[PDB]
């Protein structure tokens, strides 16, 4: 009769953290396949009835508007990532949920959530120090003009596309435009249909971002999950020399980094098992830049292929990913004021 | 349409009962075949991968399934080997025949088409029984590759029927590549290009786990195994196709 | 289809044999080691038998399952051949099947998993070649096989890498039975063995085991805790042969 | 907000559900293909009624709430500007490629790999059409043969009696006048297409059957998982001519393969299907010739429409709360 809650819903403990962990995976699943340039698209419809089709992790999360509060934290972290970088929202959301997935059975085995946070804060700092160590500055490599290297970057991003043959022509203009996009059945597009110009509108926008970020920051790292496997190697080898509960957690942190190259293979139709296993062997031998090749189903040096990304972007992704997992892992109870 | 008398209900009943026998035994194909847990009615159990042994303990009642059991026994008498490949071929052909019947083709036209494919099929293996042929799905790819060329030259319903006979042979190397720890599609694909450009030497080597020169890896079988397999399998598939209904007596 | 029995296949049948083998291990998991807890065995009559010997439990235990019966026959072969290590064999095999079932869910074929366990067992015997007990062998193999895995590739990394984690159940099980934090001791145990592989300097600790009385690492070379080499060697060969025997099954046919 | 009662459909089952939505629109329209196509009865929302076999008019009035179907309808706005007459050829070819793709998804091939093969086979087919094409008014501007092409176009409509108040010869019913207006719109495209390029390809299914042979042979040269998609592109090309023979009341497969071997054995110039029950095949004698830009836009817009539906793998929409 005299009840304490009186309709107030509330739960705490391990069932609350495990409940929030599963909700975080649901948000990653909505943007898991959008990872990469050749990623699958998502269709979203509003009350008006119009459909929005795009594989943009930033635009998708803004349209979902999930009511679960653990999901709101991940979506909010993406907005800070946009202001910080402008991209990397899919990697942060996908990688944050992977930390939660690997520490899920340890949480069930009675390991405290606070011990998990000490591993993420530790392994993240060790990873940031390794990024700045492996990161290389490229301004005058072999006395080559910067316009030449910047075209090789845009050509690789536009390779295996609708403008694959004429990628060199589009490569020059993209660099020259950086040094609006319009369609014709400012960058004017000429093609045999509207969808060839709509895909080319965003496909060239990716190359414009690549050329822009290379000019802003010359310190870069190998993309395609190449750095994620080196950090997975360094943190896994470092965890072995760490007596205590941080060993299994830092190792789990290392294994969680392998989801980025694993989805680039799955989203590209390749066999992620054969590539990720062959790729892990090349990293043990000394390959510090080998990664996933979206075009050829094989392992390739993304550094030599001019598939680069800034070092600060990868740092802010791990910081935002670890901060998001720690904030969810540090939560124990969800309180709801009835009103 | 009306379809007052529906004999198609018996065709899909024979095909499903025939395909179901092959869906089990197929995993036991090759040296690296997957074992099975056969539980007798008395609770006893035994682990084995022999294809002929699995069929004997199945205790099948359906007529079409019984013909596959008698089919497997015929290959043991004629050649003495390749027992699993026959039931797998007969099941895959009936699986491909299901698509043809949906297109509106009569079973008699399908039956006469496979006899023409079997004619060119024996000529292909004879060119590639005082003779031997490569193993590891080598002839099944050449048989699937060259029959598709003949289907382009023919006319009428034979092209769609002979093509299904060719695509059905790809289940054998697709099954061997699966048990050997490889991709069933990419492995079979790499062999067809190797066969168009090369010869029968291309195939699957389960000992090393990958494609390699079959003749150099000491994996060879006589010509009667693959020849008697297609002969007895086609005649069994043709018999199942010619059955419109089953009638009990007393 | 018309048949006088039943038939079933898929991932559930491999999992059913995995969940069955895991139940036999848990029946003799807590009784591992000298401080193993006693366990009751209630016959159909009503009598009760109490003991802590893992070998005695498996001989008297009765579980109506084909996969579980393989582990019972497995313990008899290891018993008649050597007469020790039947408990660790059943526990190591169940963990390999647990991790193997997880790989099969990751689209890793069993033949790739089986080919890895045959390689991990082979190199493990080479690295082994009495021996320190207390989980010193299992902690060292967990590091060597994890590094050897990256050298091979070809879909054998996850199979050999999961073979490494499976061996840690022995120091993890003994640590729980000793009323200690197993995640700490197993981590402390792997740290000393990892430093042994980095460089051969004497500052790096080597050949460390577990102290079940005090609950801490201990150099079993000086403490006098050893076992016959054939036990640790054959226990991995029998455990690997049993996991392969259960993992090769992919169908169930009833009459 | 509004996550509760939110419609969702994801996974491989969604791709097969999207294909099932496109096949429903293709199977609806494949019957109205050709001059002997079966008409469609439209029940207007205001109580009006009409009958027509025009592919564009069918898509405009087709009220489809499925999102995948709406994209297929949006293609008509881009296709009628170039071809005008055979919007059915794109929808039928798109639905055919999607049906054959369902056999490849079961094999374990990614949807993007299927789309990569169709784009490779489309360039193989589009390259083949440029070879077997023929001109009409090469290097001289003339009015004699150009008028004859349009005369066979209007023959497919109800105005066939006057293809060469009052009557259509003075260029008795408003709806026949309505259908008569669209009968010239494609004729304007037929004339406009011939003006942009007098090169043309023999219609009546002759082009689709010849391209299917080139796509099939070139599939042997692609050692990759796109090979199965190239063979699927060949079988999908046959659905247009196999649909014409069906709408006329003949055995489809026998008429299909009979023209194949005739295109391989009898002579190298392609031969079509006699759907009008004329003397025989070799539509060049029947003067049934389609434009080259049209056939290229058909295979192009069809591959685009298949690519867009294949790269989509999730639909989301919030329901009424």
């Amino acid at each position: 009769v005299i009840l304490l809650k009186e309709g107030t819903d509330s739960s705490q403990g391990i069932p609350q953290l495990v409940s929030n962990i599963s909700a975080c995976q649901v948000i990653a699943e909505a943007v898991r396949t959008t990872l990469g340039p050749r990623g699958m698209d998502k269709l979203i419809v509003d009350g008006r009835g119009k459909a929005t089709i795009s594989n943009d992790g930033a635009t998708i999360l803004k349209l979902l508007d999930v009511v679960h509060p653990a999901a709101k934290t991940l979506v909010d972290i993406a907005k800070s990532q946009d202001a910080e970088v402008g991209d990397g929202t899919t990697s942060v959301t996908l990688l944050a949920a992977e930390f939660l997935k690997q520490v899920k059975p340890y949480v069930e085995e009675g390991l405290h959530p606070q011990i998990i946070i000490r591993a993420f804060r530790t392994a993240t700092q060790l990873a940031v120090n390794k990024i700045k160590e492996i990161a290389v500055t490229v301004k005058k490599a072999d006395k080559v003009e910067q316009r030449k290297l910047l075209e090789k970057c845009a050509m690789t991003a536009l390779s295996s596309k609708l403008i694959s043959q004429q990628k060199a022509f589009f490569a020059k203009m993209v660099v020259d435009a950086v040094m609006g996009i319009k369609k014709v059945q400012t960058f004017i597009l000429r093609g045999g249909a509207e969808q060839f110009m709509e895909e080319t509108e965003r496909s060239l926008h990716d190359a414009i971002m690549i050329v822009r970020r290379a000019i802003k920051n010359d310190s870069v790292v190998a993309g395609g999950g190449a750095i994620e496997m080196e950090l997975s190697k360094y943190l896994r080898d470092y965890s072995r020399t760490i007596p205590g509960k941080q060993q299994l957690l830092i190792g789990a942190y290392a294994k969680a980094l392998e989801i980025i190259p694993r989805q680039l293979c799955d989203n590209a139709g390749f066999d992620a098992t054969n590539i990720l296993n062959k790729l892990r062997a090349r990293h043990a031998q000394g390959g510090t830049w080998y990664g996933v090749d979206i075009n050829n189903e094989d392992i390739a040096d993304n550094f030599e292929a001019f598939v680069w990304e800034p070092a600060m972007v990868r740092i802010n992704a791990l910081t935002a990913a670890s901060e998001a997992a720690c904030l969810i892992v540090s939560v124990d109870e969800t309180i709801k004021n009835p009103r | 349409y009306q379809d007052r008398d529906k004999p198609a209900q018996i065709r899909f009943s024979n095909i499903s009962a025939a395909k179901a026998v092959a869906d089990a035994i197929r995993t036991s194909l090759g040296p690296k075949g997957m074992d099975k847990m056969i539980q007798d009615g008395k609770g006893d159990v035994t682990i084995t991968n022999d294809g002929a042994t699995i069929l004997k303990q199945m205790q099948v009642l359906h007529p079409a399934a019984r013909m596959l059991v008698e089919l497997s026994k015929a290959q043991d008498i004629e050649a003495g080997d390749g027992t699993t490949s026959v039931v797998i071929i007969a099941g895959s052909l009936l699986d491909s025949c299901t698509k043809l019947l949906q297109k509106g083709i009569h079973p008699t036209i399908i039956s006469e088409s496979f006899q023409k494919a079997l004619e060119k099929g024996i000529e292909i293996l004879t060119d590639m029984k005082r003779a031997l042929i490569a193993g590891g799905g080598a002839p099944e790819i050449e048989l699937a590759l060259r029959l598709t060329e003949y289907s382009r030259t023919l006319s009428g319903m034979e092209s769609y029927c002979v093509r299904a006979f060719a695509d059905a042979m790809e289940v054998i190397p697709s099954t061997l590549a699966e048990n050997a720890g490889l991709n069933p599609i990419s492995t079979v694909t790499e062999l067809r290009n190797r066969h168009a450009q090369g010869e029968k030497t291309a195939g699957i080597n389960v000992r090393k786990g990958g494609i390699s020169n079959i003749l150099e890896e000491l994996v060879v079988q006589p010509l009667l195994v693959s020849v008697s397999a297609l002969t007895l399998a086609t005649e069994t598939v043709r018999s199942i196709l010619k059955i419109d209904d089953v009638v009990n007596t007393r | 289809l018309s048949v006088f029995g039943d038939r079933s296949t898929g991932e559930t049948i491999r999992s059913q044999n995995v969940m069955a083998a895991a139940s036999i291990a848990n029946i003799v998991k807590s009784s591992l080691g000298p401080v193993g807890l006693d366990k009751m065995l209630v016959d159909d009559i009503g009598d009760v038998t109490i003991t802590n010997d893992g070998a005695t439990i498996l001989k008297l235990l009765e579980v109506e399952h084909p996969a579980a019966k393989v582990l019972c026959e497995l313990a008899d072969l290891q018993d008649k051949e050597v007469g020790d290590g039947t408990t660790s064999v059943v526990i190591i095999a169940a963990e390999l099947l647990k991790n193997a079932d997880e790989l099969v869910k990751q689209k890793i074929h069993p033949t790739s998993v089986i080919s890895g366990y045959r390689l991990a067992c082979k190199e493990a015997v080479r690295y082994i070649n009495v021996v320190p007990g207390g989980g010193a062998v299992e902690a060292a193999l967990s590091i060597y096989l994890e590094n050897y895995a990256t050298s091979m590739g070809s879909r054998e990394q996850l199979a050999i890498a999961e073979f490494a984690r499976s061996l840690l159940v022995i120091p993890n099980t003994l640590a729980v039975n000793a009323a200690q934090d197993s995640t700490d001791l197993v981590a402390k145990l792997r740290a000393f063995h990892n430093e042994a592989q980095v460089n051969p300097e004497r500052k790096n600790l080597k050949w460390i085991g577990l102290d079940l009385s005090n609950g801490k690492p201990r150099d079993n070379k000086q403490a006098g805790v050893f076992e016959p080499t054939i036990v640790k060697v054959k226990s991995l060969k029998f455990a690997t042969e049993a996991a392969i025997t259960i993992l090769r099954i992919d169908d169930l046919i009833k009459l | 907000k509004d996550q509760d009662r939110k419609s969702r459909l994801m996974g491989l089952e969604a791709l097969k559900s999207h294909i099932m939505a496109a096949k429903a629109v293709a199977n609806t329209m494949r019957t109205s293909l050709g001059p002997n196509g079966l008409d469609k009865m439209m029940v207007d929302k205001d109580g009006d009624v009409t009958v027509t076999n025009d592919g564009a008019t069918i898509l405009s009035m087709m009220d489809v709430d499925h999102q995948i179907a709406k994209l297929m309808v949006e293609l008509s706005k881009s296709q009628d500007d170039e071809i005008g007459d055979g919007t059915t050829g794109v929808v039928v070819l798109a639905g055919a490629l999607l049906e054959e793709a369902e056999q490849l998804l079961d094999r374990g091939i990614h949807p993007i790999r299927i789309a990569d093969g169709y784009e490779q086979a489309a360039r193989v087919a589009i390259e083949h059409l440029d070879k077997i094409s023929d001109s009409v008014l090469v290097d001289i501007k003339d009015t004699e043969p150009l008028i004859q092409t349009a005369k066979t176009t209007l023959g497919s409509k109800v105005v066939n009696s006057c293809h060469r108040g009052g009557r259509l010869e003075d260029t008795g019913n408003k709806m026949i006048i309505e259908e008569a207006k669209r009968s010239l719109h494609d004729a304007l495209c037929v004339i406009r297409n011939l003006i942009r390029d007098n090169r043309v390809v023999y219609g009546g299914g002759a082009a689709e059957i010849s391209c299917a042979l080139a796509v099939s042979q070139e599939a042997d040269k692609c050692p990759t998982l796109e090979q199965y998609a190239m063979r699927a592109f060949a079988d999908a090309l046959e659905v247009i001519p196999m649909a014409l023979s069906e709408n006329s009341g003949m055995n489809p497969i026998q008429t299909m393969t009979e023209v194949r071997a005739r295109q391989v054995k009898e002579m190298n110039p392609a031969l079509g299907i006699d759907c009008l029950h004329k003397g025989t095949n070799d539509m060049k004698q029947q003067h049934v010739i389609e434009t080259l830009i049209g056939k290229k836009q058909q295979i192009s817009l069809a591959t685009q429409m298949v690519r867009m539906i294949l790269k989509i793998d999730d639909i989301r929409k919030p329901g009424e709360s």
